[PDB]
């Protein structure tokens, strides 16, 4: 297993495309074979199927959403490379499972739950526009020109601070247009109000729809989402590295489910 | 000499400007003209009789006598302009101890709608309908601010947090710049009749100094020849406005001619 | 001092293009398309998308992939077809606008995936920004050492030298700029939306800013619907970023012929059946009108209305109305409202409104500061937004001062001329207007003339091509009539209509018979004298005199009419019928 999970990449994997064929209300193969159809290459999936069909892989779920889901992608995709083997896509099947621990007192959260998955219902109440976020920095040097690229760069950018070519001094500038860019979409949603038992102050949260799923949520719509808890640090300044020992917390969501 | 590879590079390198120069200061004498009267020492004892300070100059006269300053000048108008100034100075000082020098009778006139960014940083004529005036105002001065503790300098300001690291701190001045030390602005359109159709009327900005302080009125028709050129205005950094310097303004008379 | 060999082989490629491809004749098109390009204010060359695929697949594809980083290729490459071929002048800008792109996106499509990548898209604009020099090649000089640093090209932000161009000094921070030798162009800023067709009902638009270059500067105007090729691009702002399209063309949003053969088989019949079909007139009305009860009138001249006569323009270049303006004063309830709601409901073009309104562009365009830039824009309001269409304003009554005399500049002129804080601009605004309203003191006093009826001032009456006039009749029929329709309406919740021609059979209809423009046969035009000699041997007493303004009504209805059967010619039937519609629309005052 990967360290420090309960986690066997072809064990889970078979689990989980065992889950696809073998199930009782077989209607994922019948709405990949939709999928196959329409081409929409998401899956979205009730967790608590999982649940009812295997209890210990919905536990593995929720402890390990980020590593276990690229596992489900792999397992319905090959099952997407079995039936209707030959077809065309923009990019293969995905997944966005939901509907698993209805921790809907978003009120009572604790860091207990860092990166495992939650699903809970509120108000989305603003939005903002997709920001365009770097991926891949395309640079080029001043001087001569030398193009380059720089690649996921751990969320920051390295600066080259010297050419390629004439190997200068500070030269390689980033190009804007030329670089990778992926969307990202920020919402802040409301604690739903009829499910707070006091109410004396309103829970509020962040949310963070990335690459996709961006928009499918008006502002001030009544949906349960479902997606990854997520605790980042905060730099003291943005010059120096040193950080807060507090942890200001944001979902990246994995499912919208309109209510 | 002349025939460069640019006109604006050809004037810029000191041994054609200065050979322009006394070519220049040699035709502030030897143009006596056919008249033969030593028109430009005529001037001279004609601006210092009030120290008017603003020479009139006919492009023909330069046409026909220098030619390649003339054909240069719209291509190097600031050059051959402050060639012509320093030039008259020296005669003044000389004659009687700035001195500004207006180009007239530009062959080409143009309309607004004419005028392109082909014409861009270029003298050209024109005649238009003043549509507004306003004061005299002072100055326009753009201040750059180097960063309080970092290698950033803050874009122009001008006057009449830093985006890279936030600093809060006052900022130091990096650089600062003052144009138009003394400044009237006003507006000019298509004159009535010569609007193309259902078309809006043309209008441009016409940016005058001490060589021509308040030279017009509102409502007016003139013919002015300036650089159709660009410049800042008063507004993240600070905008691009094209604007017409104007070097020479001419009336016309009971707006019927 | 790197080439992008990709970049010199599209280069060459698309030069090549311009000087070998050839129209079916076999001329190089593009060299005739330069060789008007010659001329003052002339410096986008077109190009089309489709002719260079057929001349390199791969060249096509390469540039619709890479169209950012190659289009400055394109330009040089244009510069260098353009300045040998003739004596244009040695250093104008020039540009290449493309077209022919079957990859018409919506909004929504819009991704970082799409960004430098050429593409289409349609929308509709919001708000035009005033023009702006802009510098693409900044030319720039440290303070200390004083070696130019030219050509530094700024990503559309006060991007100053990294390092001078002396590699000695390292000055860094005082780079003064070269006004004169730093390249410049004109940028405008727009906003456009989505258009309602690909808005999903009750769902915000995308909201999208785009620059606007060159020849596509003045292109598009404020609230008018419009297709761009271009591509998406991030810039940044206070590493944030936003997008914006930069559009290198700009062209509207979409021939009786031409509509005949696209429109297929099936469509065809139908339409060619409708237009045959005799008392579509009345079958049209029931069929677009199902929840109503009499009032017919009403219904007819709402329908004229949709169709709206041939507009003209007189050899003194005066513009004619075409379409017309219908107002209707009612009483309390009496589905004025719902009149409204079902013309906009049917009809695309039709935006539905109130003169209660508190929008700052107050139903037309306004001048506005930016709420960030501080600067005045041209926001287009909805009657701008409704050109040639329809604009169902609701509250006409209840109009504000600034929107009625606005609104009787653009219904006297059919554009609008806005200018104000020395901004200043133009927009056609050729829009049918139904104007809904109520008596005042809520009922209809018929005994009292029209004036004394309703607020409205003269030029509004004037101008207003019908009035109608809906009272809350004690005749216990027509209200038991109406409570039977609304109630099986109720409880025959879907079926309780009765739509002879369907919605869409009746929108191509009328865009088939749109393409038409009848004539004014000499019969129809001595029939026409002769009703007016009628309608002014009658001389009212009418609640509102008879001008000529009747007369220009009259044959504007009769084209509708005209229009409604598709003939190439007005008929003395469409006159009389208009005459009647007309006439029984002058109330008299029954003091
Ligand atoms: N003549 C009529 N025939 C059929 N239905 C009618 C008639 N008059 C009124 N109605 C019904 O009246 C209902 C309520 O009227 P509605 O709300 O549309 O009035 P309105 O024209 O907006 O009124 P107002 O603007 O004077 O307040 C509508 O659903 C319509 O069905
Ligand atoms: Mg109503
Ligand atoms: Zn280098
Ligand atoms: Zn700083
Ligand atoms: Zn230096």
């Amino acid at each position: 297993v990967i360290w420090g999970t309960d986690v066997n990449v072809a064990a889970c994997k078979e689990n989980f495309q065992r889950f696809l064929q073998r199930f009782i209300d077989p209607l994922y193969m019948q709405r990949l074979g939709e999928i196959n159809v329409i081409g929409e290459p998401f899956l979205n999936v009730n967790c608590e199927h999982i649940k009812s069909f295997d209890k210990n892989l919905y536990r593995q779920l929720i402890s390990y959403p980020q590593e276990v889901i690229p596992t489900f992608d792999m397992a319905v995709n090959e099952i997407f490379f079995d039936r209707y083997p030959d077809s065309i896509l923009e990019h293969q099947i995905q997944v966005r499972p939901f509907n698993a621990l209805k921790t809907k007192n978003m009120r009572n959260l604790n860091p207990e739950d860092i990166d495992q998955l939650i699903t809970i219902s509120g108000m989305v109440i603003r939005t903002s526009q997709l920001i365009p976020e770097m991926q891949e920095a395309f640079f080029q040097c001043q001087v001569c020109a030398h193009t380059t690229r720089v690649e996921m760069d751990r969320g920051r950018i390295a600066e080259p601070s010297v050419c390629g070519r004439c190997h200068t001094t500070h030269s390689m500038a980033l190009i804007h247009n030329r670089s990778l860019f992926s969307d990202k979409q920020m919402i802040k949603l409301q604690e739903s109000p009829e499910d707070m038992p006091a109410g004396q102050t309103p829970h509020t949260v962040i949310l963070f729809a990335h690459n996709d799923l961006v928009d499918k949520v008006q502002p001030g719509d009544r949906v349960n989402v479902t997606g990854i808890y997520r605790a980042v640090p905060i730099r003291v300044n943005p010059r120096v590295s040193n950080v807060k020992s507090v942890y200001k917390t944001h979902i990246d969501v994995i499912h919208y489910r309109k209510t | 000499d002349l025939k460069g590879h640019s006109v604006r590079e050809w004037v810029s390198m000191a041994g054609p400007r200065l050979e322009i120069h006394h070519r220049f200061k040699n035709f502030l004498r030897t143009h006596v003209d056919s008249h033969g009267h030593n028109v430009f020492k005529e001037r001279i004892s004609d601006m210092c009789k009030e120290n008017r300070e603003s020479l009139v100059v006919n492009y023909e006269d330069l046409a026909a006598r220098e030619h390649v300053l003339a054909y240069f000048l719209p291509e190097a108008p600031a050059e051959l302009l402050q060639i012509f100034d320093e030039a008259a100075l020296e005669v003044v000082l000389a004659m009687y101890p700035h001195i500004h020098v207006r180009i007239s009778h530009l062959p080409l006139v143009e309309e607004l709608r004419s005028l392109r960014q082909l014409h861009l940083n270029q003298l050209i004529r024109t005649s238009g309908v003043v549509t507004s005036c306003t004061g005299v105002l002072p100055q326009l001065s753009m201040v750059k601010y180097n960063c309080n503790k970092c290698n950033f300098v803050l874009g122009p300001f001008c006057q009449s947090s830093c985006p890279e690291c936030q600093s809060a701190g006052p900022f130091e001045v990096n650089m600062e710049e003052t144009i138009y030390q003394n400044y009237q602005r006003i507006r000019i359109q298509e004159s009535p009749g010569k609007v193309a159709a259902g078309r809006l009327p043309r209008s441009k900005d016409a940016i005058l100094l001490a060589d021509l302080v308040d030279s017009c009125k509102p409502g007016d028709e003139i013919e002015l020849t300036g650089i159709y050129h660009n410049n800042y205005d008063g507004s993240g950094f600070p905008v691009f406005a094209t604007v017409i310097l104007a070097n020479h303004v001419a009336k016309k008379d009971n707006k019927v001619a | 001092e790197v080439r992008d060999e990709v970049a010199e082989k599209c280069q060459k490629l698309f030069l090549d293009f311009l000087e070998e491809f050839q129209s079916s004749d076999g001329e190089i098109k593009y060299l005739q398309l330069a060789e008007e390009l010659i001329r003052p204010e002339r410096n986008t060359l077109v190009v089309s998308f489709v002719d260079l695929e057929q001349f390199n697949q791969q060249l096509s594809t390469t540039i619709q992939e890479e169209f950012y980083r190659v289009y400055p290729y394109l330009c040089r490459a244009l510069k260098t077809f353009v300045k040998d071929r003739k004596e244009i002048p040695l250093a104008k800008d020039f540009y290449v606008a493309f077209q022919d792109l079957p990859t018409r996106h919506k909004i929504r499509e819009l991704t970082s995936s799409r960004i430098g990548l050429l593409t289409r898209i349609s929308g509709q604009v919001v708000r035009t920004h005033p023009v702006h020099p802009e510098l693409v090649s900044g030319t720039f000089l440290c303070l200390d050492c004083q070696t130019v640093i030219r050509d530094v090209e700024q990503q559309f932000k006060y991007t100053q030298p990294n390092i001078c161009r002396n590699p000695v000094c390292a000055n860094r921070r005082r780079f003064l700029l070269d006004t004169n030798k730093s390249r410049f162009v004109d940028f405008q800023k727009v906003r456009i939306q989505e258009t309602q067709a690909e808005l999903p009902r009750g769902s915000i638009p995308r909201s999208l800013e785009v620059i606007l270059r060159a020849e596509a500067v003045e292109s598009a105007q404020a609230g008018d619907k419009c297709d761009f090729t271009g591509t998406l691009i991030v810039v940044p702002d206070v590493l944030s970023y936003r997008l914006v399209f930069l559009a290198c063309c700009v062209a509207p949003t979409n021939t009786a012929e031409s509509i005949k053969n696209q429109m297929t088989v099936k469509e065809w019949e139908k339409v060619f059946e409708m237009s045959q079909d005799k008392n579509l007139y009345h079958n049209l009305c029931t069929s677009l009108f199902p929840t109503i009860h009499g009032n017919d009138e009403v219904k007819r001249g709402v329908l004229l209305m949709l169709f709206g006569g041939v507009p003209k323009t007189t050899g003194e270049g005066t513009s004619l109305r075409g379409d017309i303006n219908v107002c209707i004063v009612g009483d309390p309830s009496t589905a004025k409202s719902q009149f409204l709601k079902h013309v906009e409901e049917f009809s695309p073009r039709a935006v539905y409104t109130s003169g209660k309104a508190s929008s700052a562009a107050g139903l037309t365009a306004a001048v506005v500061r930016d709420e960030e830039s501080h600067e005045f824009v041209i926001e287009a309001g909805a009657l701008m937004l409704a050109d040639n269409g329809v604009c169902c304003i609701d509250e006409f009554d209840k109009m504000d001062v600034r929107d009625q005399v606005a609104i009787h500049e653009a219904m006297e002129q059919q554009t609008i001329s806005i200018t104000k804080a020395g901004v200043k601009a133009t927009l056609n605004a050729r829009t049918s207007i139904l104007a809904a309203a109520n008596p005042i003191s809520g009922h209809y006093d018929r005994s009292k003339s029209l004036k004394q009826n309703i607020n409205l001032s003269a030029p509004i009456m004037s101008r207003f091509d019908l009035f109608f006039i809906l009272v809350d009749e004690c005749n216990e029929v027509t209200d038991y009539a109406i409570a039977r329709r609304i109630v099986d309406l109720h409880s025959r919740i879907e079926e309780s209509i009765d739509r002879v021609y369907s919605l869409d059979d009746i929108r191509r209809y009328l865009l088939f018979a749109r393409q038409f423009k009848p004539k004014i046969s000499k019969e129809s035009e001595d029939f026409i004298v002769e009703q007016y000699k009628h309608l002014r041997q009658r001389d009212g007493k009418s609640s509102w005199r008879i001008t000529v303004r009747q007369l220009e009504s009259m044959i504007r209805l009769s084209e509708a009419m005209a229009r409604m059967h598709c003939c190439d010619e007005v008929q003395p039937k469409h006159v009389k019928e208009a005459f009647r519609l007309l006439n029984k629309s002058i109330i008299r005052v029954e003091t």
